[PDB]
RNA sequence: CCUCCGCAUAAGCCUGCGUCAGCUGACAAUUAACAGCCCAAUAUCUACAAUCAACCAACAAGUCUUAUUACCCUCACUGUCAACCCAACACAGGCAUGCUCAUAAGGAAAGGUUAAAAAAAGUAAAAGGAACUCGGCAAAUCUUACCCCGCCUGUUUACCAAAAACAUCACCUCUAGCAUCACCAGUAUUAGAGGCACCGCCUUCCUUAAAUAGGGAUGGCUCCACGAGGGUUCAGCUGUCUCUUACUUUUAACCAGUGAAAUUGACCUGCCCGUGAAGAGGCGGGCAUAACACAGCAAGACGAGAAGACCCUAUGGAGCUUUAAUUUAUUAAUGCAAACACCUGCAUUAAAAAUUUCGGUUGGGGCGACCUCGGAGCAGAACCCAACCUCCGAGCAGUACAUGCUAAGACUUCACCAGUCAAAGCGAACCUUUGAUCCA
RNA sequence: GCUAAACCUAGCCCCAAACCCCACCUUACUACCAAACCUUAGCCAAACCAUUUACAUAAAGUAUAGGCGAUAGAAAUUGAUGGCGCAAUAGAUAUAGUACCGCAAGGGAAAGAAAGCAUAAUAUAGCAAGGACUAACCCCUAUACCUUCUGCAUAAUGAAUUAACUAGAAAUAACUUUGCAAGGAGAGCCAAAGCUAAGACCCCCGAAACCAGACGAGCUACCUAAGAACAGCUAAAAGAGCACACCCGUCUAUGUAGCAAAAUAGUGGGAAGAUUUAUAGGUAGAGGCGACAAACCUACCGAGCCUGGUGAUAGCUGGUUGUCCAAGAUGAAUCUUAGUUCAACUUUAAAUUUGCCCACAGAACCCAAAUCCCCUU
C-alpha cells in the first residue's frame, strides 16, 4: 500500500498537526489492530516529555509560566502549554497545575532533599523518598515514558548508590539512575476513572469500533488448553 | 442459482 | 401448461383453414351510381367524401384567415360563395367565405 | 438490484488498468506482452 | 388530464429525433468571462474551534506563513452538442449536488370496439360485527390491559429468516514496564484479548357459553424505558366472515399492426371393466363414435420447468473439529557446536499449521453384534451346496527330539495361493489349527 | 412455387531447406524539472494414500532403483522442395484476435460463391401399417424406437424435425501367407525348425475438484483523506418525540422468461446520528474484510475469477454409425459385493481317441426321491 506515515514532521511546534487516523491498519494496509476506526477528527500537540531541555544557548535549571491548562484529545492527561525564556512547550499537566503557576525545571541533585512543589522536575536523586512522581524516565535524558496517563502517580521507593527504585503505577518496581529526572505529583485528570461512556455512540466518537474476527487464526479465538500426559488420558474429561 | 447465459449479439443483429 | 406433442400440419390444417377462420365474402359492395365508384351500402363513397373533405378543409382554411386568432367564433351564421356568386338576400348578414374555385356541381 | 456492478469513472479506470500501472509491475508488463502476442488492438484500458 | 416533476452542475457517455435527400448517406455544429490546466525557493512562522459567535451551553476538542534572495514577459491550451449514464432493451430499477414546491418547467394513463367468465386494483353495501382464520392476515377504525424475550438507539443472512442472534454503554478475567510504519508519535486512570450484559436489591383459581390458548396461586430476584420481536385481552372498527352483491379501471374477448417462451418420438390422441414393469387414449372384453372452429375448466396426460426435494451408493469431492495418522519444512523458545549483539548448523519442546483417511456385513424405537478356522443339522444315500439360519468348538497343548532325508503315485475345500496322504529307498531306531509377500 | 438447395478457391496443414515525419512508461501514443536474480506445485498412477509415479540405432527395458510395488531406469561400447494433407461446420481462432462478451486478466465468432410450407383442411376406429381389395377408408392382424434392466406399451431414460459434423488408437504371444532354412535377419537379436516380412486386435462426451501463475475492493465488507445533506412541528445542546427529503425493507397483495436474474403498490422502521451519501485511495483468495449471517469480496463464495497443468480423474450416467450368416446363458478372493482377477461357461483353430447314455457288481456304521461308478447298446 502507499502508506506514509503521517507523523514526518522534523521541527517541535505548539500548532496542532493534522494527525492521519490508521484504523488500525499496517504499511501495508491489512487490519493490524482490531477496532480502531471512525471518531471525530484530532490535531496532534507535540509534546515535550523531556522536561528539563534547557533552551538554545542556555544551561542550569530554569522556570517556567504556565501559560494555560487544556483538554489533548490524544490523551488521557491534560497538557499544559508552559512558557520560559523565548520558548513555548506542551507538557503534562501535573493534578493541580492552573494558569499562572511557575514550574521548576532542574538537573541539579542537590545533597540534601529538594522541597518537592508539584509540577517541578527534578532527577531523581534529587527526591526525598516516598514522594509521587511522573513523567518517568528509563535512562537519563530518555525523555518521560512511564507514569503519563491520567491520574497516575509512582512513588519513589528507595535511593541507594545511583539508582533508585520507583513503583510503576501497575505495582511493579523499576531501577533507574537517579540522574533520569521526573515531575513531581500525580498527572492531570484525576478523574478520568469516572467517567461514563453511557452509550456506544460516545466510543464510536473516540475512535474505538466494535471490530468482529480479532484473530485471524484458523478457528479464531482459542483459549489455552493443557494438554494431558500419558498417564492422565484416561481422565481428561471421565463421563458422568 | 444458475445465471442466464447471453446468445452473441451478431446472429440476431444481422440485416439484408 | 406446455404442449405435450408437437401438433402436426394436418390438424394446423383442420384448424386455421375452417370456415370459421376463413375471410368471409362481403356481398354488400355496390357502384355509387353518382361517380361509379365502389362503396359499401350503409357507408359513404370514399372516394365523394374525399371530395368534401377536401373541400371542407379550404373553406375552414379560409374560415381561420377570416377569423384571425384563437376563440373568434362568429356569433353570426356564415355563407361560402365561389367565383361568381353575389350573396342573396337571405345571405344578408352572414360572414361570407370566399372560395377562389368555381361552384362544384355537388355543392348546391 | 443487482447488474449495475460497473459504475464508470475514468480515473478509476485508467489508475486500475491504465498501461503505467500495468507495466508497474512485470506481471503487468507479462499482460501486455501476452496481449501483443495475441495480436490485441487493446493491450491496456 | 397528469408529474417529487423540472432546469442546471458533477459524473458518465461520445454526436446518439439539427438540415438535406434516399434507418442510410451527406452536410453542419459546442467560440470563454464558467470550469480545468498553477504557484521560485530557503528557512522561520503559525496554543486561543464551530454553532448568526455576542451571552449562553459544552465535549467528541474540531484546514490551518511572513523576511530575504531571484523575477516583468501576459490571457496560451482543453471541456462546452443530445432526447445522454449503470442495468443485454426506447428496462416501472440504480443514479451526487444547487435551485423551482408545484411548477413560468416537463409530460399523456385510452390503437378501435364490446361489456362474457376467471384474474388484478378500487369504491359502496341491508342486519350482524371476528362468528373468518394458524393468527383480526387484509381492510376499516379508535383503544385498553397484561405476559415472555432482549436493557435501550443500532447491526445482520444484497436475492425466502430483522429476530430472542450480533453489537452496545456497565462489569469481570487474562496479557504487557515499553518508543520512531499499526498499537502510538500512545505508557497501567494505558494498550491488546476474552467473557458477560444497562442498572438496582438480597445470598387448583381467573379469563370464555365452551379456553390443548393466556394470566395467577456465585445464585435468587428487581422490566425504568424501548421493540415493524413473540403471545393474550377489553372496547371499537370493519365484506375477514354469515353470504355475497353492484359499479369503475385493468385484464379480458372481437377488429387492425407487430409478434415471443417453456414444450414437442410419431400420433388418425374416446368411456367402462380387466390386465400389465403391479395406475392404460393405444393391450383383452364391452360401450360410444360424421367433420371441423371459438370461449371456459383444470380431473388425467404418473402434465412443463434444475440429470427437483428427501434417502442410499462412490476405496467421488470439499469444509469443520479433534486425545485420527504422518510431519515440523517455517516461526518462538531453549540446549549444543560455530563466529567473538548478530548470525549459521544440529537437536529438543511448543505454537502454528500442512498432507491424508473415514473397511465391510448386519441392527428402525438403540447404547451393538460380527469378520479367520473347525464339528453337527439344514444338506437322510458319491461329491457339492446359503443364511441376519439352528447348535458347538479353536487360536494350542502334551509328547518325543529320526517327531530324520529322500521319493513313485495320488487327494485337494469348487480358481490360485495354500493344504493333505504316501509305496519303494537311505538313515536312526524296534507322535495326537491356523497368517502370505516385502521388510528386518 | 416459395424457402431453399448446390458450387471452388480464399486460404490453411504437415515436411524439407534457410537461422529470422510526429507522439508514446504521466491518465501510453502527452514538446519542455533536481530499480531484477531465489527448489515449481498439484492434477494424475499406485485401483484410497502418506515414500514413490507424474514437468539415430544397438547394448536394453539390461545393470540398477523402488511402500523391492505402482513403476522408474542408465552407462561403458556402437556410429548416423514435396504431399494415397483439408477445401468455407474442413483446414489456422482467423475475412479477425476483428465484431461481440468481461472492470480486468481473459473469452472469442459468423460469413463468399432436405426439413418447413403452398398448390390442395377435414369424415366413425385408434403406433397409423400390413394382408388385401374392383375400391382411399370401412374388414382382419398388429402393445413406437433407443438405452437401462430379472422383466418396459409402459405412466422409466433420450429424441420437434432436416442438413452437416460427431466415437476402437497398440503390444506380448499366437494364427495365416510368403522367403530362406540348422540357420534367419541389410551388424545389435533370436535359434534344440527356427528366423525374417506382412496380414488381424484394444472408443467418445461429462464432474465436483487440486495446484501454479495472473486479474479483480467502479458491486459489496471494512478502513483512510478531504467533502456534502438532513423540511416543518415538538422540544432544548438529546445515539430525544412526530414527521418530509433521504436511508432501510416489517407486513400484505401483485409479479414469477416479470418493468425487474429480487421489481411494483400500499403498509411500515430510522430520519442530528453508531446517520446517509458523492469523490479518490487501501486491504486479494486459505487470503482479505466481517456490530459472526459461513456475511461479503463484480448477479451463481463453506472459500473469487481467468489462464495453464488439462484431453485432470470418474469402478458412475449417456453415446458408440454398412449388409449377411454362424456358434453363443446364471464358485473363490477382494477397503469387496455399482468393480476386478482366477475358475466355470463361451468362441476360434489344431492334435488324436474315446466321450455321454448305461444295466449287473459296488459305495457305513452311528442313528425318501434319488445319486455316484460302467460291460454293452
Ligand atoms: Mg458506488
Ligand atoms: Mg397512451
Ligand atoms: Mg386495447
Ligand atoms: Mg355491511
Ligand atoms: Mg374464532
Ligand atoms: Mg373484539
Ligand atoms: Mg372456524
Ligand atoms: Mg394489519
Ligand atoms: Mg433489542
Ligand atoms: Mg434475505
Ligand atoms: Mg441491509
Ligand atoms: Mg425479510
Ligand atoms: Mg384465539
Ligand atoms: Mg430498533
Ligand atoms: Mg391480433
Ligand atoms: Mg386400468
Ligand atoms: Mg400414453
Ligand atoms: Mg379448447
Ligand atoms: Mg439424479
Ligand atoms: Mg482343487
Ligand atoms: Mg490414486
Ligand atoms: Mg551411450
Ligand atoms: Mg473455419
Ligand atoms: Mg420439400
Ligand atoms: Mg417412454
Ligand atoms: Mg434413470
Ligand atoms: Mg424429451
Ligand atoms: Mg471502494
Ligand atoms: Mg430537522
Ligand atoms: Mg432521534
Ligand atoms: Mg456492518
Ligand atoms: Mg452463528
Ligand atoms: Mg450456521
Ligand atoms: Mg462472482
Ligand atoms: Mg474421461
Ligand atoms: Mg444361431
Ligand atoms: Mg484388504
Ligand atoms: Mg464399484
Ligand atoms: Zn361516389
Amino acid at each position: 500500500a502507499n502508506f506514509v506515515s503521517w507523523k514526518s514532521r522534523t521541527k517541535y511546534t505548539i500548532t496542532p498537526v493534522k494527525m492521519r487516523k490508521s484504523g488500525g491498519r499496517d504499511h501495508t494496509g491489512r487490519i493490524r489492530v482490531h477496532g480502531i476506526g471512525g471518531g471525530h477528527k484530532q490535531r496532534y500537540r507535540m509534546i515535550d516529555f523531556l522536561r528539563f531541555r534547557p533552551e538554545e544557548t542556555k544551561s542550569g535549571p530554569f522556570e517556567e509560566k504556565v501559560i494555560q491548562v487544556r483538554y489533548d484529545p490524544c490523551r488521557s492527561a491534560d497538557i499544559a502549554l508552559v512558557a520560559g525564556g523565548s520558548r513555548k512547550r506542551w507538557i503534562i499537566a501535573t493534578e493541580n497545575m492552573q494558569a499562572g503557576d511557575t514550574i521548576l525545571n532542574s538537573n541539579h541533585i542537590g545533597r540534601m532533599a529538594v522541597a518537592a512543589r508539584e509540577g517541578d522536575a527534578h532527577p531523581l536523586g534529587a527526591l526525598p523518598v516516598g514522594t509521587l512522581i511522573n513523567n518517568v524516565e528509563s535512562e537519563p535524558g530518555r525523555g518521560a515514558q512511564y507514569i503519563r496517563a491520567a491520574g497516575t502517580c509512582g512513588v519513589l521507593l528507595r535511593k541507594v548508590n545511583g539508582t533508585a527504585i520507583i513503583q510503576l503505577p501497575s505495582k511493579r518496581q523499576m531501577q533507574v539512575l537517579e540522574t533520569c529526572v521526573a515531575t513531581v505529583g500525580r498527572v492531570s485528570n484525576v478523574d478520568h476513572n469516572k467517567r461514563v461512556i453511557g452509550k456506544a455512540g460516545r466510543n464510536r466518537w473516540l475512535g474505538k469500533r466494535p471490530n468482529s474476527g480479532r484473530w485471524h487464526r484458523k478457528g479464531g479465538w482459542a483459549g489455552r488448553k493443557i494438554r494431558p500426559l500419558p498417564p492422565m488420558k484416561s481422565y481428561v474429561k471421565l463421563p458422568s | 442459482f444458475t445465471p442466464p447465459i447471453y446468445q452473441p449479439k451478431f446472429k440476431t443483429e444481422k440485416e439484408f | 401448461a406446455a404442449p405435450k406433442n408437437r401438433r402436426t400440419i394436418e390438424v394446423n390444417r383442420c384448424r386455421r383453414r375452417n370456415p370459421q377462420k376463413l375471410i368471409k365474402v362481403k356481398n354488400n359492395i355496390d357502384v355509387c351510381p353518382e361517380c361509379g365508384h365502389l362503396k359499401q351500402k350503409h357507408v359513404l363513397c370514399a372516394y365523394c367524401y374525399e371530395k368534401v373533405c377536401k373541400e371542407t378543409a379550404e373553406i375552414r382554411r379560409q374560415i381561420g384567415k377570416q377569423e384571425g386568432g384563437p376563440f373568434k367564433a362568429p356569433t353570426i351564421e356564415t355563407v361560402v360563395l365561389y367565383t361568381g356568386e353575389t350573396p342573396s338576400e337571405q345571405d344578408q348578414g352572414k360572414r361570407i367565405i370566399e372560395r377562389d374555385r368555381k361552384r362544384p356541381s355537388w355543392f348546391t | 438490484a443487482r447488474g449495475n456492478e460497473y459504475q464508470p469513472s475514468n480515473i478509476k479506470r485508467k489508475n486500475k488498468h491504465g498501461w503505467v500501472r500495468r507495466l508497474s509491475t512485470p506481471a503487468g508488463v507479462q499482460v501486455i506482452l501476452r496481449r501483443m502476442l495475441k495480436g490485441r488492438k487493446s493491450l491496456s484500458h
